C-alpha cells in the first residue's frame, strides 16, 4: 500500500514532505539528465563530436 | 470504610455560623451565605449589591483577579455567587483534596476585596449585558415589575440593577455596602463535603471584618400597586397577587400547600396537570395553549401569593378571569380534604427530592444555619407540613381574595385585565 | 478524603431477566429515588417513510395506556408526587420516574404499562400531530441546534445518523396509527432495554417487581438478537445556510469519532477540557485559562464556543461550536482552529493535569441526584456493556499525559476533512478549502 | 520605532553600496584602486570567497567586466532606494514622529502644511546653499585628484583614500591587521545600528533629561571625526595606535557605556 | 551618609524637566506598562498630567522655558505614577510566571 | 462617499494623508528636516544621475 | 423547516471508494490523500528542477 | 490582531492583495493575463538587466 505508506512517512508533517521534495528533487535531476541527455544523444547519432572524436585522439 | 455521620453547627462569640457535615462525597462544596442584597440598597446607591456580585473575580488584599480565576481552575474548581433581594451566598465546588486550596479564594473574594477603582469601571459594562440575557425570559421582566408595584421600599427594589445607574456605582459604595452588611452575625459558612472541625479552624482563625449586625433593612412595606409593560409580544406574561405570609410564619405551609392544591409546576412531560385545578380549570376557559401556576414567595419580613399566567395576547383576559375565581372556588370549601391530602406529599416530595443536588442540599443546611442556627430534622419539617388544616388553607385562599392585590404583565396587554376589574 | 471516597461508592448491581430485559441499580441512604426505562432505541434505527416515529411515540407514551387511559394515568402519577420524565435521541430513548423510595414498586408497574401497553389512542395523535407540528416551528429557532442537526445532516449524509430526531415535516403529517405501533413494536424489546435506578432501593426489591411486569418471555433466538445496525460514512463537506437578517451567526466544525468503545474517547475529552467552553458571562474573562477562551475576550471574538465529544454507537463527531457576530467569524474560527491544532503538536503538561482536574470534577458532577445517576446507568450499560465507576474512570484519566494527547488528537484532527456547519449571516466563514489547510501546521 | 529604523538602517546600506559603484565609473585611479581594494577584502572569508570575488569582478581582477555590471547596478540601487524609501515613511506613519522631549504628542499635535511643508522648505534652502555654494566655488574641495588620472592597473596611487563619508569605516577597516578581521569590523562598524534599539535602557526615550548619556553622545560623534581623520592618514605611528583606540572605543561605547550609563542613569532618577 | 541624596538631587536638577514643569514621571516613556498604569490614573492625577505635557511642548516648539520661580524641586516632585507603575510590573511578573508553571 | 476630493480619490488619499493633513508633533525641531531633505535629496540624485547616464 | 433539508446526492462527484454510504471513509481516507498529496509533492520536484 | 498578516503594515499588503483578495467565483482564463502581465514584467526586467551587465 504505497500510497498509504507514503500519505503516512511522507506526505504527512509538512516537514517530512519538504524534506521528500529536497532528496526526491535530487535524484530527479540525477536521472532525468542522463534520460534526457541519451535520448538526445541517440536522436542525433554520430553526428556529434562526442562521437567523431575517436578519429583526431591519441598523443 | 466511611458511613452515615452528623451534621454539626457551632457558633462562635462574633456570632458566626458554621454547619457541617460530612457525606463522603468525592467532592466538597463550600459555601459563604449571607444576609444582603437589594433589600438594603437606598435610592442612592440601587444595583451597588448587583455589581458586587459580579465583582466576585475582582482582586482581593490576598489574591489576584488572576490567581484567582487561575488559581480556581487549577484544580478544576469553580466558585459563583447567588442572590436574592435579601441573601446572598458565596460558594465554590472542588474534588476534596483541593478544598483549603479552593478556600483561599473564597475566603478572600468574601471578606477582603479591594475593588480596585479602574477593576470596577472596566466592569462596570457587564451589567449592561448580564441584565441582557437575563431579560430574554419575560418571566424575569414581570418579575422585576412585580416587587415594584408590590411594595415601596426593600423588597421592592429589582435585583438587576437599573439602567440609569449602569456604570455610575462607586468603589465606594461596593465597599460601605460590604463593610455594612456583610458582617458575622448576618455570615454563615455552611459546606458539604468535609469535616466540621476544619471548616471550623477556617472560619475563626481567618475570618474578620465582621464582630456585629451592620445595618438594618428599612423594614418591608407594602404598597398595592400595578404596573404594565406594553411591549406588542404574541404572549402576555402576567401575575397577580397579594402579601403572603413570611418564612419561619407559621401561616406559610398553609399557601405551600394551598399553592400545590391549586398547581404550580408539572411531573408529567408535555401533559396536563389534572391534580392541578388552577391549570384545569383555565383550560376549561381559555381555547389556545397556556400555563399558569401558583405563585408563591416567603421573605424574611414578609411574602407574596398569588398566580401567574402566560397567554396568547387575546386569551389574556379571560385566562386571567378563570385564574380568579378558581382561586375563590378554592378560596370557598372548594377543596376537598383529598386534594390537600394529595398536595400534602406532591410538597413533601418536591421538598425531599430538592436535597439531592449539592446545589440544593447546600443551599437548604445554610438557609436554615442563618435565619435560625438549627437544621429541622426532616421528620420535623414532615410534622410540622402535614400539620395543616383544610381550614388553614381555605382561610389562606380568602387572605388573598379580599386582601389588597397587586398585579404586573408584560405583553400586548390590549386585552388584558386591569387590576381593579377583578 | 479522595482516594478513597471513590471506593466507598456502592458497587452498582446488574442482574439480566431470562427473557432479554436487564437490571441495574445503586443503592444509597436516600428517601427519594428514580427509575426509568433506557431504551436502546432512536431515529438511527428509523427509515425514509417512518422518521419520526420514535418521537411521535415519545410524545404519546404518556397520554395513557390501555390499562389507565389519559386522565387516571396522569392523575394516578401526580397524585403520589413522582415525575415521569424522557427523552429520545438518535441512538437512545427513555422514560424515566422520579418518585419516593416507597412507591419504588408501583413505579416500575407504570413504566412497564408504558413502553409496552401504549394506549395510542387514535383521536389522541391527530391531536399530538399539530402539537409536534409547532414543537418543530419552535425548534427551528435555536441555532444552537438547528447547526448541530446540519452538521450531523451532512457529516453523515446519505446515513440514518444524518436524520432529525424529530423527523421530516413530512413524516409527523401522515404517520399512522398504524407505524406508531410497529416502531414500539419493534423496537421497545427487552434485550434492548435497561431498568435503571438509583435512590434508596435494594437490587432485590427491585427486580423483582421487574420480573413481575417485565414477564414477556421470548421463545425463538431472533427474540434474542441485537439488531446490529448498518454503519453510518462520515463525509468531509459543508452546509451553508445563510440568513443576513439572522442576528448573529453559528459554526459547528467536527471530525468523524471513534465511537462509545474506543478508550481514547476518554483522552478526547481531556482534550477537549483544555479548550474548555465559553459564553460572554463568564466573570473570568481575560484571565480564563482556555487560550481560545482568553482570546475570545481580547478580541472580542465571539458570543460562545463549546467542545463537543459526541459519541456514537459505531461512530462521532469530534468539535467545537461557537457563536458570534458576522464580522469576527473569520478571527475566531481561525484562532480556534488554530488551538485545535497546538493540541497535536504543543501540549503541555500543564494543559493536561489542568484538563484532567477539570474532567474529573465534570464527571462526579453528571452524578449530582438520583436523576442523573440512572442516566448514567441506563446509558453506561446499553452503550458500553458493563458500568464504568468514579475509580475506573478517573484511573483511566490519571494515566494521560501531554505526549498521551498530542498523539491522539493528531490521530483524529491532523489534516482530516471535515464537517462544517454554518447558519446566519456567515459571508465571513467562506472557503472550505481554507478551513481544510487550517488543519494541519501550527 | 524598530521597523522605521531597521528600514532606514538598510536604505543607508544601500546608499552606502550605490556610491561606492558611482565611484567606479569615471574609472580614474582612484575609481579603479578604490574597487580593488574593497572587493579584494571578500577573498578572506573562508572558502565560499575566495569566489564570490572572481564571480563579482566577471573575471580575475577589476576590469571591463566589473565596470559595466556597476553601472548597471548603479542605474539600478538608487531606484531601489527610492522604494524601501517608501516603506520606510509608511513604517513610520504607523506611530508618527517622535519629539525632541519624548513624550505624548497627541496632546497637540499640528497639521504637516503649512506648518512642517513650510519649515521645510526653509531647512531645504540653509542647506542647498552650501552645497551649492562649494559645488559651485570649489568643485574639488571634496574629491581627490588622483581621479583625475585615467586608471592603469599597472601603478598604483601613493596613497588610496575614499571619499570623506566612507572615511571613518576606511579607518576602522585598517585598524585591524587581518584581512578577515578589519573586513568583519567594517561590516559590524556600520551593521552594529540594528542592535542600537536592542541597547536601550533608559527610562525616558531622548536624551534631552540625560546629561549623562548626552555627553558620552557628543564624546561619540567626536569619535567619529576622529576615525574619520584619522582615514585619510597613512599607516604610521601614531595613526595607527590612535586609529586602534579610536574604533576600540567606537564600539564600547555603542555596546557598553550607552546602555550601562544609561541604567545607571535611571538610579540616579531613583526609578 | 546623605551622600546619595545629594547626587539623586543633583541629577534630578541635572536632567532638568523641572525646567519645563514637568514631572519625573511625566517624561516616562511610554512603553506598555507605563501606558497601562497612565489608564488607571484618577481623572484629576490623569487630567493634571496631560496639561504639564502639552505646555511643556508648547514651550519646546516655542524654544522657551519656564520662569526660574516656576520650576519643579526635586522635594516637591510628585511620583503620581510610580506606585500605580510597581503594581502593574508586579501583576505582570506573576502572570508571566505562571504561564511557566 | 467623501465632501472634499483629497480623502475619497485613492490617489490624493495618498498624497494627502502623507503630506498635508498628516498628523505632527508641534515641538518637533531642525533635526527632523533631514528626513523630506533625505528625500527630496534623492529625487535630485536620480535626475542628475540619469542625465548624466544618458551621456 | 430546517427538518425538511438534506444534503444532495454527489453521486456522481464522490470518489470509488468514499461511494458506499456502508463503508467507513476512514480507511479509504490516507489513500485517498496519499494520492493528491503524491501528485503535489512530485510538482515540486518538477518546479524545483 | 490576532493572526499575524493583518496587523503586520507589510503581510497586510502580501494578503489583502494576494490572499485574503475577494475575487469573483466565475472569473475565466481571460482574467489571468494580469498577473502573466505581472509576471512578465518581473521577467523582462531580470533578463534586461543581465543582459545590461554585458
Ligand atoms: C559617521 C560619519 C561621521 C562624520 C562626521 C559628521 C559631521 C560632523 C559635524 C559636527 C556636528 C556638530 C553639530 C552641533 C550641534 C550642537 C547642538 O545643537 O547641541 C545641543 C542639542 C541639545 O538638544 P535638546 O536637549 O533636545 O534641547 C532642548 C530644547 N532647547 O543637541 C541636538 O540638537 C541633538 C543632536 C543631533 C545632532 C547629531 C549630528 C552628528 C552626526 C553624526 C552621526 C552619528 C550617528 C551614528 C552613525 C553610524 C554610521
Ligand atoms: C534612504 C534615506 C532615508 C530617507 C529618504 C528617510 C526619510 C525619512 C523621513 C521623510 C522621515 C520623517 C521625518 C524625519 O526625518 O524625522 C524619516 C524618519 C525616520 N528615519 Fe529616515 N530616512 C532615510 C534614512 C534613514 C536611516 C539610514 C535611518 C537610520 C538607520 C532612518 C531612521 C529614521 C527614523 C528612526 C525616523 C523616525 C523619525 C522620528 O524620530 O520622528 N532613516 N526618515
Ligand atoms: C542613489 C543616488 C545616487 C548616488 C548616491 C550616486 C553617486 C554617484 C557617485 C558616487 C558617482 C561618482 C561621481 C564622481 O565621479 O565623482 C556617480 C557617478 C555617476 N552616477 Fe550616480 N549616483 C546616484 C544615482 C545615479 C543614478 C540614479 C544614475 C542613473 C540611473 C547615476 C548615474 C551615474 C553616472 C553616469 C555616473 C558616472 C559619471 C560621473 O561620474 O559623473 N547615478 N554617482
Ligand atoms: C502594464 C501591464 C499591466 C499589468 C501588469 C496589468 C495587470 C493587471 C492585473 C494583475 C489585473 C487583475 C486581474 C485581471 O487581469 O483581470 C488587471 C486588471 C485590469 N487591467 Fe491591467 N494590467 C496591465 C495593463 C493594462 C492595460 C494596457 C489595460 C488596458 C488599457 C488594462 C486594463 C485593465 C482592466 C480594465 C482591468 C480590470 C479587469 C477586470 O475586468 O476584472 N491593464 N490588470
Ligand atoms: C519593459 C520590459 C522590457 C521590454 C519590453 C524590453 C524589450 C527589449 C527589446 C524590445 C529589446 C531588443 C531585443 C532584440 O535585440 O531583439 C531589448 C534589448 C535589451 N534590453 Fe530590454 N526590455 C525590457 C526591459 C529591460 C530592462 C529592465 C533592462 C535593464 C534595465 C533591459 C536591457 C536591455 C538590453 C541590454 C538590451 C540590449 C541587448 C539585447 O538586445 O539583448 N531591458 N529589450
Ligand atoms: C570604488 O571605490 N569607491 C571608493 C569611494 O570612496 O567611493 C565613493 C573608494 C575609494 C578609495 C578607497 C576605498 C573606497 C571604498 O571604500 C569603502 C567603500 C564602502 C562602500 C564602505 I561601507 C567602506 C569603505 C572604506
Ligand atoms: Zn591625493
Amino acid at each position: 500500500a504505497l500510497l498509504r505508506q507514503a500519505y503516512s512517512a511522507l506526505f504527512r508533517r509538512t516537514s517530512t514532505f519538504a524534506l521528500t521534495v529536497v532528496l526526491g528533487a535530487v535524484l530527479f535531476e540525477r536521472a532525468f539528465d542522463q534520460g534526457a541527455d541519451a535520448i538526445f544523444e541517440h536522436l542525433n547519432e554520430g553526428k556529434l563530436w562526442k562521437h567523431i572524436k575517436h578519429k583526431y585522439e591519441a598523443s | 470504610c466511611p458511613g452515615a455521620e452528623d451534621l454539626e453547627i457551632t457558633k462562635l462569640p462574633n456570632g458566626l455560623i458554621i454547619a457541617s457535615l460530612e457525606n463522603f462525597s468525592p467532592a466538597s462544596r463550600i459555601g459563604v451565605f449571607i444576609k444582603a442584597g437589594s433589600r438594603y440598597e437606598t435610592t442612592a446607591n440601587l444595583g451597588t449589591a448587583h455589581l458586587l456580585r459580579l465583582a466576585s473575580p475582582l482582586t482581593t488584599k490576598g489574591a489576584s483577579s488572576f490567581r484567582i480565576t487561575r488559581g480556581i481552575e487549577a484544580v478544576g474548581g469553580s466558585l459563583s455567587v447567588y442572590s436574592t433581594r435579601e441573601k446572598m451566598t458565596y460558594c465554590v465546588e472542588c474534588l476534596r483534596d483541593h478544598v483549603d486550596t479552593v478556600m483561599e479564594y473564597l475566603l478572600n473574594v468574601t471578606t477582603a476585596p479591594e475593588f480596585r477603582p479602574w477593576e470596577v469601571t472596566d466592569l462596570q459594562p457587564q451589567l449592561k449585558v448580564d441584565k441582557a440575557v437575563a431579560f430574554q425570559s419575560p418571566q424575569v421582566g414581570v418579575l422585576e415589575n412585580l416587587h415594584a408595584a408590590a411594595y415601596k421600599t426593600a423588597l421592592a427594589n429589582p435585583l438587576y440593577c437599573p439602567d440609569y445607574r449602569i456604570g455610575k456605582i462607586t468603589s465606594e459604595q461596593l465597599h460601605h455596602f460590604v463593610q455594612n452588611n456583610f458582617t458575622s452575625a448576618r455570615m454563615a459558612l455552611v459546606g458539604i463535603g468535609v469535616k466540621h472541625s476544619d471548616l471550623k479552624q477556617v472560619a475563626e482563625q481567618f475570618l474578620n471584618i465582621r464582630s456585629g449586625a451592620g445595618t438594618s433593612s428599612a423594614k418591608a412595606t407594602y404598597w398595592g400597586g400595578e404596573i404594565r409593560e406594553q411591549n406588542g409580544h404574541s404572549l402576555v406574561h402576567a401575575a397577580v397577587v397579594t402579601e403572603g405570609a413570611a418564612v419561619g410564619s407559621a401561616e406559610a405551609n398553609a399557601f405551600s400547600v394551598l399553592q400545590h392544591v391549586l398547581g404550580a409546576g408539572p411531573l408529567i412531560k408535555r401533559g396536563s396537570s389534572v391534580t392541578s385545578k388552577l391549570y384545569q380549570g383555565v383550560a376549561k376557559a381559555t381555547t389556545q395553549p397556556f400555563d399558569a401556576s401558583a405563585f408563591n414567595v416567603n421573605y424574611s419580613d414578609s411574602g407574596l401569593f398569588g398566580f401567574y399566567t402566560i397567554s396568547q395576547a387575546a386569551h389574556a383576559g379571560e385566562v386571567i378571569r378563570a385564574a380568579m375565581n378558581q382561586l375563590k372556588a378554592a378560596a370557598q370549601g372548594g377543596v376537598t380534604e383529598e386534594d390537600v391530602t394529595k398536595a400534602k406529599n406532591q410538597l413533601k416530595a418536591t421538598y425531599l427530592m430538592s436535597v439531592e443536588t449539592a446545589q440544593g442540599l447546600l443551599n437548604e443546611i445554610g438557609s436554615e444555619a442563618l435565619l435560625s442556627g438549627t437544621h429541622t430534622a426532616p421528620s420535623v419539617v414532615a410534622q410540622k407540613i402535614d400539620s395543616v388544616t383544610s381550614a388553614d388553607v381555605v382561610n389562606a385562599a380568602k387572605k388573598f381574595v379580599s386582601g389588597k392585590k397587586s398585579m404586573a404583565a408584560s405583553g400586548d396587554l390590549g386585552s388584558t385585565p386591569f387590576l381593579d376589574e377583578l | 478524603t479522595y482516594a478513597q471516597t471513590l471506593q466507598n461508592i456502592p458497587e452498582t448491581n446488574v442482574t439480566t431477566l431470562d427473557n432479554g430485559l436487564r437490571v441495574a441499580s445503586e443503592e444509597s441512604s436516600q428517601p427519594t429515588c428514580t427509575v426509568g426505562v433506557w431504551i436502546g432505541a432512536g431515529s438511527r434505527y428509523e427509515n425514509e417513510k417512518n422518521n419520526g416515529a420514535g418521537y411521535f411515540v415519545e410524545h404519546l407514551a404518556f397520554k395513557g395506556t390501555k390499562k389507565r387511559p389519559c386522565a387516571a394515568f396522569e392523575k394516578e402519577v401526580e397524585s403520589m408526587g413522582a415525575h415521569f420524565n424522557g427523552y429520545t435521541s438518535r441512538e437512545q430513548t427513555a422514560f424515566y420516574i422520579k418518585a419516593l423510595s416507597k412507591d419504588m414498586p408501583k413505579v416500575v408497574e407504570l413504566l412497564a404499562d408504558v413502553v409496552q401497553n401504549c394506549a395510542l389512542e387514535e383521536s389522541q395523535i391527530e391531536k399530538e400531530r399539530g402539537v409536534i407540528l409547532q414543537e418543530l416551528k419552535e425548534m427551528d429557532n435555536d441555532m444552537t441546534n438547528v447547526t448541530f442537526d446540519y452538521l450531523h445532516a451532512t457529516a453523515f449524509q446519505g446515513t440514518a445518523l444524518a436524520r432529525t430526531v424529530e423527523g421530516t415535516t413530512e413524516n409527523i403529517k401522515h404517520l399512522t396509527r398504524a407505524d406508531l405501533a410497529s416502531y414500539i413494536d419493534t423496537h421497545f424489546k427487552a434485550p434492548r432495554m435497561v431498568l435503571a435506578a438509583a435512590g434508596g432501593i435494594s437490587h432485590k426489591e427491585l427486580v423483582d417487581a421487574a420480573r413481575q411486569h417485565f414477564s414477556g418471555v421470548s421463545f425463538t433466538y431472533k427474540e434474542d438478537a441485537v439488531p446490529i445496525l448498518p454503519r453510518c460514512r462520515f463525509t468531509g463537506s459543508e452546509i451553508r445556510a445563510r440568513d443576513d437578517a439572522l442576528p448573529v451567526a453559528h459554526v459547528a466544525l467536527a471530525v468523524e469519532g471513534p465511537g462509545w468503545a474506543d478508550p481514547d474517547n476518554v483522552v478526547l475529552h481531556v482534550a477537549n477540557a483544555i479548550i474548555g467552553r465559553y459564553d460572554r458571562t463568564f466573570g473570568g474573562g481575560k484571565h480564563l485559562s482556555s487560550r481560545l477562551a482568553a482570546l475570545a475576550v481580547e478580541h472580542k471574538l465571539c458570543h460562545s464556543f463549546q467542545t463537543f465529544n459526541t459519541s456514537y454507537s459505531d461512530t462521532g463527531l469530534f468539535g467545537f461550536h461557537f457563536v458570534a457576530d458576522p464580522l469576527s467569524i473569520d478571527d475566531m474560527m481561525f484562532c480556534a482552529q488554530g488551538e485545535w491544532m497546538r493540541l497535536c503538536t504543543s501540549t503541555t503538561e500543564s494543559e493536561v493535569k489542568r484538563a484532567k482536574n477539570h474532567l474529573r470534577s465534570a464527571m462526579v458532577a453528571q452524578l449530582d441526584g438520583t436523576t442523573p445517576v440512572c442516566e448514567t446507568i441506563g446509558s453506561h450499560l446499553l452503550n458500553y456493556g458493563r458500568r464504568i465507576s468514579l475509580e475506573e474512570w478517573d484511573s483511566r484519566i490519571s494515566a494521560v499525559d501531554a505526549r498521551m494527547v498530542r498523539d491522539v488528537c493528531s490521530k483524529y484532527i491532523y489534516d482530516k476533512c471535515p464537517a462544517l456547519a454554518a447558519v446566519g449571516p456567515i459571508e465571513q466563514l467562506l472557503d472550505y478549502n481554507r478551513i481544510r489547510s487550517g488543519m494541519y501546521w501550527i | 520605532y524598530k521597523e522605521t529604523w531597521n528600514t532606514g538602517v538598510i536604505l543607508l546600506l544601500t546608499l552606502m553600496a550605490t556610491a561606492f559603484v558611482g565611484y567606479v565609473l569615471p574609472w580614474g585611479q582612484m575609481s579603479f584602486w578604490g574597487a580593488t581594494v574593497i572587493t579584494n577584502l571578500f577573498s578572506a572569508i573562508p572558502y565560499i570567497g575566495h569566489t564570490l570575488v572572481e564571480w563579482a569582478w566577471g573575471g580575475f581582477s577589476v576590469d571591463n567586466p566589473t565596470l559595466t555590471r556597476f553601472f548597471a547596478l548603479h542605474f539600478l540601487l538608487p531606484f531601489a532606494i527610492a522604494g524601501i524609501t517608501i516603506i520606510h515613511l509608511t513604517f513610520l506613519h504607523e506611530s508618527g514622529s517622535n519629539n525632541p522631549l519624548g513624550i505624548s504628542s497627541d496632546s497637540d499635535k499640528i497639521p504637516f502644511h503649512p506648518y512642517y511643508s513650510f519649515k521645510d522648505i526653509l531647512g531645504l534652502t540653509l542647506m542647498l546653499t552650501p552645497f551649492l555654494t562649494l559645488a559651485l566655488f570649489s568643485p574639488n574641495l571634496l574629491g581627490d585628484p588622483e581621479n583625475f588620472t585615467p586608471a592603469n592597473p599597472l601603478v598604483t596611487p601613493p596613497h588610496i583614500k575614499p571619499e570623506w563619508y566612507f572615511l571613518f569605516a576606511y579607518a576602522i577597516l585598517r585598524s585591524i591587521p587581518n584581512k578577515l578581521g578589519g573586513v568583519l569590523a567594517l561590516a559590524a562598524s556600520v551593521l552594529i545600528l540594528f542592535l542600537i534599539p536592542f541597547l536601550h535602557k533608559s527610562k525616558q526615550r531622548t536624551m534631552t533629561f540625560r546629561p549623562l548619556s548626552q555627553t558620552l553622545f557628543w564624546l561619540l560623534v567626536a569619535n567619529l571625526l576622529i576615525l574619520t581623520w584619522i582615514g585619510s592618514q597613512p599607516v604610521e605611528h601614531p595613526f595607527i595606535i590612535i586609529g586602534q583606540m579610536a574604533s576600540l572605543s567606537y564600539f564600547t561605547i555603542l555596546l557598553i557605556l550607552f546602555p550601562t550609563i544609561g541604567t545607571l542613569e535611571n538610579k540616579m532618577l531613583n526609578y | 551618609g546623605r551622600l546619595m541624596d545629594r547626587i539623586r538631587k543633583w541629577y534630578y536638577n541635572a536632567a532638568g524637566f523641572n525646567k519645563y514643569g514637568l514631572m519625573r514621571d511625566d517624561t516616562l516613556y511610554e512603553d506598555d506598562d507605563v501606558k497601562e498604569a497612565l489608564k488607571r490614573l484618577p481623572e484629576d492625577l490623569y487630567n493634571e498630567r496631560m496639561f504639564r505635557i502639552k505646555r511643556a511642548l508648547d514651550l519646546s516648539l516655542k524654544h522657551r522655558i519656564l520662569p526660574k520661580e516656576q520650576w519643579v524641586k526635586y522635594e516637591e516632585d510628585k511620583p503620581y505614577l510610580e506606585p500605580y507603575l510597581k503594581e502593574v510590573i508586579r501583576e505582570r511578573l506573576e502572570r508571566e510566571a505562571w504561564n511557566k508553571k | 462617499m467623501a465632501p472634499n476630493i483629497r480623502k475619497s480619490h485613492p490617489l490624493l488619499k495618498m498624497i494627502n494623508n502623507s503630506l498635508i493633513d498628516l498628523p505632527a508633533p508641534s515641538n518637533i525641531s531642525a533635526w527632523w528636516n533631514f528626513g523630506s531633505l533625505l528625500a527630496v535629496c534623492l529625487m535630485t540624485q536620480i535626475l542628475t544621475g540619469l542625465l548624466l547616464a544618458m551621456h | 423547516v430546517h427538518n425538511d433539508v438534506t444534503v444532495p446526492d454527489f453521486s456522481a462527484y464522490r470518489r470509488e471508494d468514499v461511494m458506499d454510504a456502508t463503508t467507513s471513509s476512514q480507511t479509504s481516507s490516507e489513500d485517498r490523500k496519499g494520492f493528491s498529496y503524491l501528485v503535489t509533492a512530485t510538482a515540486c520536484v518538477a518546479t524545483a528542477y
